[PDB]
């Protein structure tokens, strides 16, 4: 009778095992999300939040939490830094446990609802068919997400009676919870302004609410409720498949390109931040600033946070792992330990030598270093070539300042060879690559995984929609 | 020398069968006319 | 319809002073230089200045009317 | 409504697909 | 019968007066274009630049016979191939002129007016008549070739001592061992099953046998018809006797594109270019008489034991050509020889040949060999449509199935 | 170095479905 | 009866459950002994020293590969076009170093190939049908010796025959587009032509014959979305266009690698557009070369 | 039919199935909603685009 | 009539085909 | 790595063998 | 009394020429301009401001060499509207600046959306399942993968493909030396789903010229058919015996063996179009970490895969240079690859 | 009101003066008297 | 080159190889426009 991809059609027409069968849909995405919360927290390196952040870990739902105010756990760690906080109640364990007792309720309403499903709630008196007053329901849901939406941005986001959500300096280095404000000018729609985040919130809410209560008022127009089939439960399916698929493709472009609800605290850098030289430009802004102090070269190169050196490394960038790749970007390079400091190179003839960077496209980068014009001084041959420009031709020669590396020389060329090829992935770092047995091929931030997973789903979601629109528009001829 | 006779035999068996089966009045062996 | 159209006169007595004209302006548009300066071609003798053979590559988003300006 | 039908030759072409999805995925999944 | 108008020739199967037209004015195309094309060969024709740099391919067809042609390939001569190019076109006239009276003033049909020309298509007896005819007059133009080559002015024998020349054949090889052991050589390297024939007195006894085999074979159709075993495995129709012609062509495409390609002894280098084996051997070659002022920067010792030249050449080394024959000995290359004994001629020519050499230009041997193969393959496809069609014909079902008696309405199921 | 989960990972991916494909055939007739 | 035609009725029997046929007797063995040589090579074979200067490409998967990288490796560069039994080895592991597996694969194969496309007329006249299938199937036959046993002998070795591996094809289409510039080459755009015009008629026939079930609703459907007349209104011949579609465009890209086995390659449109003075002013084409260069390159050894 | 209580007091919830306004009803309001709607999405394409640059901004990290 | 939507679907894919066609052909005498 | 390589090839070839060898037998409408 | 929207209605679904209806007040319009934009951009339009390529007829180039080609890096994915902060309505500037690029790609975008449309207001009228439609969903997958979601992914418009034929091929080389595509699972099942699409109409078409039914004495089977049969033109059971003794298995159900022919290709160009995703991401299937990690530890290991990882590298560094011409990369010889270093 | 947004106001003015007119109102009244 | 007497025919000579190609590209409206 029913092909394998019809089983579910047996709730077509059923309200009642309809309310079960997303009753126990609900709960396995809590249930996820409640296990997801543990499996992380139970792997989770807590020690170092500098060179060992979460999204260096695959941590995929543990930034979430953060990000609307869950900062601890009972355990005393944090993820802003701190240990030893009071969260009450409201911890990651508290929101783990929070879900997966939600998820054990929601499948028990789920059996009650298979079972006593014939309800006279349900059933049209006037042909004793069981109906749904679809556009009605419509206006319900539409008010009391107007609600939500709105004491959402209200109370919790602008701290009146919650946590607020995460923010953060431009450049990663002091990200917190606090309590933003509503930006009503049109700085509000920048993406990268958390106020207006809670503006929206509190102004999508409200509309929300009137056009609810427009809904729950206003009969369809006869021509719209035959045009869009509004007696069919599958033109509802067919439209919010629609919605889905372009909210989908809102978050993964959100997550891929940064704006103020994925921060780099949580998520990573992004992969614009390395092809701009975002962090790395910052780095010479305070260097040099501090050069202009009359400090020494050391000195200034120390001042440098080695967080704000760890954003400025091609590693961490989102656009370098493999779909492949599997686990946590500490599977890769493996868990970063120190920073080296930052290498000046020079020739024979006292040339100040920039090492090339990789760009986000090459697998493998030559290694070049021009001086301050462009002009190529040495490389590194390609395996065994012949060169007229190799470091022991050249003499170069490398000095580092600030980091474990500070008032140290190398002119063996062997050494001079390895911290080259460091710095063609931007700022160096001492690797544990024995804690994870790391390959030494990057992976994907939670940044990458998400945005690949959300804009697959959304390609995906596009098929369910023309599919399910052409099943209520053409439902006299299927 | 023994498995280059071996092959030679065989493919020797196989392609001599299939030359005698075509000549053993091949069209006559259809469902339409025979002649 | 379309038969009668091409089987007549009146179809390709208007032709035969529309079509080579709008044949013809189109040749002039290439023929005097025209289409180098509108779409901003150039010429075969304006791909570099007198001595650059650097490729005038675009490099800034905003002001591209000055470079395009200072490329020639 | 009605129960699950599936035949078997809806059970070859199910067979075959996996397995050949099993062949194609397996040499990325060990890496 | 009702044929469309894309499929008109078959509406002239049963027509043997009418099919006689289509094929007497086919056959002066043919002969209209090896005249046209030779015109044109040599209108365009610097007679002292290499034949091949000038994209020429039925010029070096009547160089090879020794037409106008000197010892080491100059063109002495540029009148014998404007005579062969005219005397083709003329008898093109004559031809077409045949093909069109037979198809349109004509009789029709044949079997009307004369019992030796009108011919059925399953009279077997008068369809072995014509095969007699015809071998009877392809064994005379094969001996043909062997009168041109040893009692009027011999053919260009590239392996002539010092270059090459023309010579006249007067001891062909006779011996059915050799002429009838290259019908038995692998067809895989270093074996080259015919294509490897590397000589002229091979080539021309040859032809001796093949101009007495092919009159042998067409007295013996004149005289018989055919035999049980014939009438039982083939079919007898218009269009099995075509598709059995079309294999026999798509057989014979594949064979010249592969000899044209190999070989260099009916196609010898001064006119058709070197081969592609022979132009990274005579690279090799020319770098070695370069750095001159079992190794030695270009030789290696082949598996084998033999000296070969070394590189990318090394899959070339079964090679055998004019100019580097004097220089190889038993075991290969001798080292010496190649030190001592290297004429201006050798160092000459093979500075010619890599020209083309790897590290704009196709070869007279590519065009050749790349033609013929395509028609070689179309030609078997072209077997296999009219194969098919004449034995469904035959049976009786090449319009389709008839729905009264579909023949697999009547077998039991399978399973 | 072969990824650690690949094998359970190259056998679920075609246990799990196939296991599935078999029950709804044995459980039809 | 006689046990010949007590043999013979066997094999011509259309009451098998495979049909055998005269051509299969010798397809069978033939493609038997192919895939059973291939099965072994591509699981245990030692690896083969195919470049002639003892670097040998691993290929089995018992040697460290896996099914996406595993080939039976073609044969060595020592051995060029020879044949190369078994029996004309001195070893059964000079054989397997040599590349021996893949001539004994390679040429079963073809064989099997070839009386395949004879099966396939055999059981078709000996059903009632028209004979015209095995001319279909002659397209992805002509494919296969092209790059098998074509291109290795106009580039004189059967070491540039295509590796038998998924891997081993991608880079046997690398190397071949990096000394013979096939994109730009015309006869492959008509394969391309062949491949996606045939596979969008496939998805376009199935799509309106399933939509129109439950009848003439579909060519009027198809007369609308084109101009009126871009239809046949003859099923027959629709499904004759279907047919010669995709086989007429894979015959012309398999007639373009075997040309270009002897070396007559694509398009050039190198240096074609300049300046006044003479630099050159870059298109499309010379982005392309720039990779074909790379990919080549990267190929020789000096 | 299952009756139960709180059913019961959803019942004119699930009332008026069927029920609409007969032509074109609000249907010229909807679409000025779309339009402004659409007009909406614009902008804020254009500004996170940095297509539509506006005063006192910078679609970047630091603001 | 005259100025159906053939007159319309024809003189503004033709009008601009006459053009470009006139301008390509000019471009084959630009000795380059 | 080799055998889970291996187990999926010979399955791929149980299930061409079964379709064949036994098959629901065809019938045409 | 009809007022002006179904007299409208009316009037877009009268039967002419061409249908117009709904969608084509969509589609024709965005049509036009995409077709007509790229016919714009291959005679006159250079790109040599762009990426430093002769690209026009007016250049010189010829029809395998002329593309409406990508904008510049600079601006990374900016729509380049004629009115926006780039061109700032000078439209000689807006051609320079691949202004055109975003013109032709969002035009096709939304006239591809509305031939879509087309389908299913097509099939509604004749009432027939929109079969067509849902089957066109793999030519837009592709399209908006490769031409909206690659380029979106990575950091501009420069490098999604270009509007030609040579500019296509650029796209094609550069995603096997940058991406190592060949050995992506999803398009391995995209190349299978295309081939077997192919396969499957080399296939039906000989099956049905083949096993037809004589309905006719003439020799042209073409003239045997005519549009109203209440019977088909080929034998079924015949067809189905010949592939079940010949290949071992055959269809037996033309609506499954039709919807085969629908649901290969369509399923291959859906399948390819997740790995595209995947690529904008660079989240690409270029390694085998353990035979890379083998052929670190022992230099005598060779795999045709590891043989496929130096092609790529060498592609990428003779290739970059004048791809990618803002980058001003400086590759001296000796760093770049080639197998006489090897 | 900065360039960017001018431009912008622009295309919407400019941008309905051909889905308006003459666009609506030519497919409205040729509807209209195509009757 | 033609021998001095002949050169008179060059450009007809030019054409001579292509008048078997162009008549099968012409007999193709011989036939289609009659049927
Ligand atoms: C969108 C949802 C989502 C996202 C973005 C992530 C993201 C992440 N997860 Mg996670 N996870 C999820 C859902 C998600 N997960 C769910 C639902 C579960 C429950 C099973 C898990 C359980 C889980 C565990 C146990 C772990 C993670 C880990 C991770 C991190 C690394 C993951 C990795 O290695 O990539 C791997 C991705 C792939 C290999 C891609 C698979 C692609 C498949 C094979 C496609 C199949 C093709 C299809 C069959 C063909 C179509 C058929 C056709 C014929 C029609 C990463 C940030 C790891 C981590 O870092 O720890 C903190 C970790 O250990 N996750
Ligand atoms: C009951 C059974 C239910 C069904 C089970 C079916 C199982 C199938 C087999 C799993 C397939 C994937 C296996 C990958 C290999 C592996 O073992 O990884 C193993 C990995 C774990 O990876 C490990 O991570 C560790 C972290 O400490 C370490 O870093 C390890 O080194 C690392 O190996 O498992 C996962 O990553 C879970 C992935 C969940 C989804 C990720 C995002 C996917 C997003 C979108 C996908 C869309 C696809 C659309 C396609 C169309
Ligand atoms: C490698 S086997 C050498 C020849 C072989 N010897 C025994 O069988 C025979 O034939
Ligand atoms: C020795 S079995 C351990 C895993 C094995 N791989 C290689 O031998 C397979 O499976
Ligand atoms: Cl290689
Ligand atoms: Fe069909």
């Amino acid at each position: 009778g029913l092909p394998w991809y019809r089983v579910h059609t047996v709730v077509l027409n059923d309200p009642g095992r309809l309310i079960s069968v997303h009753l126990m849909h609900t709960a396995l995405v809590a249930g996820w999300a409640g296990s997801m919360a543990l499996y992380e927290l139970a792997i989770f390196d807590s020690s170092d939040a500098v060179l060992n952040p979460m999204w260096r870990q695959g941590m995929f739902v543990l930034p979430f939490m953060a990000r609307l105010g869950v900062t601890s756990s009972w355990n005393g760690w944090s993820v802003t830094g701190e240990t030893g906080l009071d969260p009450g109640f409201w911890s990651f364990e508290g929101v783990a446990a929070a879900h997966i007792v939600l998820s054990g309720l929601l499948f028990l309403a789920a059996v009650w609802h298979w079972v006593f499903w014939d309800l006279e709630l349900f059933v049209d008196p006037r042909t004793g068919e069981s109906a749904l007053d679809l556009p009605k329901m419509f206006g319900i849901h539409l008010f009391l997400s107007g609600l939500l939406c709105f004491g959402f941005g209200a109370f919790h986001l602008t701290g009146v009676w919650g946590p607020g959500m995460w923010v953060s300096d431009p450049y990663g280095l002091t990200g917190h919870v606090q309590p933003v404000a509503p930006e009503w000018g049109p700085a509000g729609f920048n993406p990268f302004n958390p106020g207006g985040v809670v503006a929206h919130h509190i102004a999508a809410g409200i509309v929300g609410i009137i056009a609810g209560l427009f809904h729950l008022t206003v009969r369809p127009p006869e021509r719209l409720y035959k045009a869009l089939r509004m007696g069919n439960i599958e033109t509802v399916l067919s439209s919010s498949i629609a919605a889905v698929f372009f909210a989908a493709f809102v978050v993964a472009g959100t997550m891929w390109y940064g704006n103020a609800t994925t921060p780099i605290e949580l998520f990573g850098p992004t992969r614009y931040q390395w092809d701009k030289g975002y962090f790395q430009e910052e780095i010479q802004r305070r260097v040099d600033s501090q050069l202009a102090e009359g400090a020494s070269l050391s000195e200034a190169w120390s001042t440098i946070p080695e967080k704000l050196a760890f954003y400025d490394y091609v590693g961490n960038s989102p656009a370098k792992g493999g779909l492949f790749r599997t686990g946590a970007m500490n599977s890769g390079d493996g868990i970063a330990q120190e920073w080296i400091g930052h290498p000046i190179f020079k020739d024979k003839e006292g040339r100040e030598l920039e090492v090339r960077r990789m760009p986000n496209f090459f697998e493998t980068f030559p290694v070049i270093m021009t001086d301050a014009d462009g002009v190529v001084r040495a490389d590194i041959p390609f395996r065994r070539s012949e060169s007229k420009f190799s470091v022991e031709q050249t003499g170069v020669t490398v000095s580092f300042y600030g980091g474990a590396l500070d008032g140290q020389t190398f002119s063996n060329p062997s050494d001079v060879k390895k911290f080259a090829r460091k710095a063609q992935l931007g700022e160096g770092f001492d690797f544990d690559t024995e804690t994870f047995n790391s390959d030494g091929v990057f992976r994907t931030s939670p940044r990458g995984w998400f945005t690949f997973g959300h804009a697959v789903f959304a390609l995906l979601f596009f098929f369910g929609h023309i599919w399910h629109g052409s099943r209520t528009l053409f439902r006299d001829v299927f | 020398l023994t498995l280059k006779i071996a092959v030679y035999i065989v493919v020797g068996l196989f392609i001599s069968l299939f030359i005698f089966g075509f000549l053993s009045s091949d069209p006559t062996r259809n469902p339409g006319r025979k002649d | 319809p379309f038969s009668d159209i091409v089987t007549s006169i009146r179809y390709w007595v208007i032709h035969s002073i529309t079509i080579p004209m709008l044949f013809i302006a189109g040749w002039l548009f290439v023929s005097t230089g025209l289409a180098y300066d509108a779409f901003g071609t150039p010429r075969p003798d304006e791909y570099f200045t007198q001595t650059r053979q650097e490729l005038p590559i675009l490099q800034e988003r905003y002001d591209i009317n000055q470079e395009i300006q200072e490329f020639n | 409504r009605q129960p699950v039908e599936l035949n078997r030759t809806s059970l070859y072409l199910g067979l075959l697909l996996v397995a050949v999805l099993g062949i194609l995925f397996s040499s990325y999944f060990f890496n | 019968s009702g044929f469309a108008w894309w499929s008109g020739n078959a509406r002239l199967i049963n027509l043997s007066g009418k099919l006689l037209g289509a094929h007497v004015a086919h056959a002066g195309l043919i002969v209209f274009w090896a005249g046209a094309m030779t015109l044109f060969e040599v209108a365009h024709f610097i007679p002292e630049k290499p034949m091949y740099e000038q994209g020429l391919i039925l010029l070096p067809h009547i160089a090879t016979l020794g037409w106008g042609v000197g010892p080491a390939g100059e063109v002495t001569d540029i009148f014998p191939f404007f005579v062969v190019g005219v005397l083709h076109l003329i008898s093109s006239a004559v031809l077409g002129l045949g093909g069109i009276y037979h198809a349109l003033r004509g009789p029709e049909v044949l079997e009307e007016y004369s019992s030796f020309f009108g011919y059925d298509w399953k009279d077997k007896n008068q369809m072995t008549n014509i095969i007699g005819y015809h071998l009877i007059l392809l064994g005379c133009g094969a001996l043909l070739l062997v009168f041109k080559a040893m009692f009027f002015g011999g053919v260009y024998d590239t392996w002539a001592p010092g270059g090459g020349d023309v010579r006249v054949i007067t001891n062909p090889t006779l011996n059915p061992a050799i002429i009838f052991g290259y019908l038995l050589k692998a067809p895989f390297g270093g074996e080259g099953w015919i294509i490897s024939v590397n000589n002229m007195e091979d080539i021309i006894g040859g032809h001796i046998w093949i101009g007495l085999i092919c009159i042998s074979g067409g007295i013996w159709h004149i005289l018989t018809k055919p035999f049980g075993w014939a009438r039982r495995a083939l079919i007898w129709s218009g269009e099995a006797y075509l598709s059995y012609s079309l294999g026999a062509l798509s057989l014979m495409g594949f064979i010249a594109s592969v000899f044209v390609w190999f070989n260099n002894t009916a196609y010898p280098s001064e006119f058709y270019g070197p081969t592609g084996m022979e132009a990274s051997q005579s690279q090799a070659f020319t770098f070695l008489v370069r750095d001159q002022r079992g190794l030695g920067k270009y030789l290696m010792r082949s598996p084998s034991g033999e000296i070969i030249f070394g590189g990318e050449t090394m899959r070339f080394w079964d090679f055998r050509g004019p100019w580097l024959e004097p220089l190889r000995g038993p075991n290969g290359l001798d080292l010496d020889k190649l030190r001592n004994d290297i004429q201006p001629w050798q160092v000459r020519r093979a500075a010619e040949y890599m020209t083309h050499a790897p590290l704009n230009y196709v070869s007279p041997r590519a065009w050749l060999a790349t033609s013929h193969f395509v028609l070689g393959f179309f030609f078997l496809v072209g077997h296999l449509w009219h194969a098919g069609r004449a034995r469904a014909a035959a049976a009786g079902f090449e319009k389709g199935i008839d729905r009264e008696t579909e023949p697999t309405l009547f077998m039991p199921d399978l399973d | 170095q072969v990824n650690n989960l690949g094998f359970i990972a190259s056998i679920l991916f075609v246990l799990v479905p196939t296991v599935f494909l078999l029950i709804l055939f044995i459980q039809t007739g | 009866a006689s046990l010949w035609e007590q043999f013979c009725q066997w094999v011509t029997s259309t009451n098998n459950r495979i049909y055998v046929g005269w051509f299969g007797t010798l397809m069978i063995p033939t493609l038997l002994t192919a895939t059973t040589c291939f099965i072994i090579a591509f699981i245990a074979a030692p690896p083969v020293d195919i470049d002639g200067i003892r670097e040998p490409v691993a290929g089995s998967l018992l040697y460290g590969n896996n099914i996406i990288s595993g080939a039976v490796v073609p044969s060595s560069n020592a051995i060029g076009l020879h044949f190369y039994p078994i029996w004309e080895a001195a070893s059964l592991d000079e054989w397997l170093y040599n590349g021996g597996p893949y001539q004994l694969v390679v040429f079963h194969f073809l064989i099997g190939i070839f009386c395949y496309m004879g099966r396939q007329w055999e059981l078709s006249y000996r059903l009632g049908m028209r004979p015209w299938i095995c001319v279909a199937y002659s397209a992805p036959v002509s494919a296969a010796t092209a790059v098998f046993l074509i291109y290795p002998i106009g580039q004189g070795s059967f070491s540039d025959g295509m590796p038998l591996g998924i891997s081993g094809t991608f880079n046997f289409m690398i190397v071949f587009q990096a000394e013979h510039n096939i994109l730009m080459h015309p006869f492959h755009m008509l394969g391309v032509a062949g491949v996606f015009g045939g596979s969008l008629f496939s998805a376009m026939h199935g799509s309106l014959v399933t939509s129109s079930l439950v009848i003439v609703a579909a060519h009027g459907y198809f007369g609308r979305l084109i101009f009126q007349y871009a239809s046949f209104n003859n099923s027959r011949s629709l499904h004759f266009f279907l047919g010669a579609w995709p086989v007429i465009g894979i015959w012309f890209t398999a007639m373009g690698v075997s040309t270009m086995a002897f070396n007559l390659n694509g398009f050039n449109f190198n240096q074609s557009i300049l300046d006044s003075q003479g630099r050159v002013i870059g298109t499309w084409a010379d982005v392309l070369n720039r990779a074909n260069i790379g990919f080549e390159v990267m190929h020789e050894r000096n | 039919a299952q009756r139960t209580r709180l059913g019961d007091i959803l019942r004119p919830l699930n009332s008026e199935y069927g029920k609409v306004v007969p032509g074109w009803g609000t249907t010229p309001v909807m679409g000025v909603f779309m339009a402004l709607f659409l007009v909406f999405l614009l902008i804020i394409l254009q500004i996170y685009n940095s297509s539509l640059i506006l005063e006192g901004f910078s679609v970047d990290w630091a603001g | 009539p005259i100025f159906t939507v053939r007159w319309l679907a024809v003189h503004t894919l033709a009008v601009p085909s006459v053009f470009f066609v006139g301008a390509i052909a000019a471009m084959q005498f630009i000795q380059r | 790595e080799s055998v889970a390589y291996i187990l999926v090839l010979t399955m791929a070839l149980a299930v061409l063998f079964f379709a064949i060898a036994f098959r629901e037998p065809p019938r045409i409408e | 009394e009809r007022g002006w929207f179904d007299v409208l209605d009316d009037w877009l679904k009268r039967d002419r020429f061409v249908f117009i209806g709904w969608s084509g007040l969509l589609l024709f319009p965005c049509a036009f301009m995409a077709l007509g934009g790229w016919l714009t951009g291959t005679t006159f339009v250079t790109s040599w401001y762009t990426h430093g390529l002769a690209s026009s007829y007016l250049e010189g180039a010829n029809f395998l060499t002329v593309a409406v080609s990508s904008p510049a890096d600079a601006f990374g994915h900016s729509l380049l509207f004629l009115w926006g902060p780039e061109a700032q309505g000078n439209l000689t500037r807006w051609f320079q600046i691949g202004g055109l690029w975003p013109f032709v790609a969002l035009h096709g975008a939304f006239g591809l959306i509305g031939f879509m449309l087309r389908q299913f207001e097509i099939s509604r009228l004749v009432g027939i399942r929109p079969y067509n439609a849902i089957a066109f969903s793999g030519p837009i997958a592709v399209f908006v993968s490769v031409f909206l979601m690659y380029p979106l992914g990575q950091s501009s418009w420069f490098f999604a493909p270009s509007f030609g034929v040579a500019g296509i091929f650029r796209f094609i080389l550069f995603l096997q030396g940058f991406h190592n595509w060949t050995l992506n699972p999803f398009h391995m099942m995209g190349v299978a789903g295309i081939l077997g699409g192919a396969l499957l109409c080399a296939i039906h078409g000989a099956t049905v010229e083949n096993t037809l039914f004589e309905d006719g004495e003439d020799s042209n089977t073409f003239r045997a058919f005519e549009p109203t049969q209440a019977e088909e033109t080929y034998s079924m059971v015949t067809a189905n015996r010949f592939w079940s003794q010949i290949f071992g298995i055959a269809f037996s159900n033309k609506r499954w063996l039709h919807f085969f022919m629908l649901f290969v290709p369509v399923t291959g160009l859906w399948m390819s179009s997740v790995g595209i995703v995947g690529l904008a991401l660079n989240l690409r299937a270029y390694d085998f970490v353990s035979q890379e990690l083998r052929a670190a530890e022992d230099p005598e290991f060779e795999t045709f895969y590891t043989k496929n990882i130096l092609l790529n590298e060498g592609m990428r560094a003779w290739m970059a240079p004048q791809d990618q011409p803002h980058e001003n990369f400086i590759f001296p010889e000796e760093v770049l690859p080639r197998g006489n270093a090897l | 009101m900065t360039p960017s947004l001018a431009n912008f106001l622009w295309s919407l003015v400019l941008g309905a003066a051909i889905v308006l007119i003459p666009a609506t109102v030519g497919l409205i009244f040729i509807s209209q008297k195509d009757k | 080159k033609l021998p001095e007497a002949y050169q008179i025919f060059d450009p007809l000579v030019d054409v001579l190889p292509v008048i078997p190609l162009f008549f099968l590209a012409l007999a193709f409206v011989w036939q289609a426009a009659v049927g």
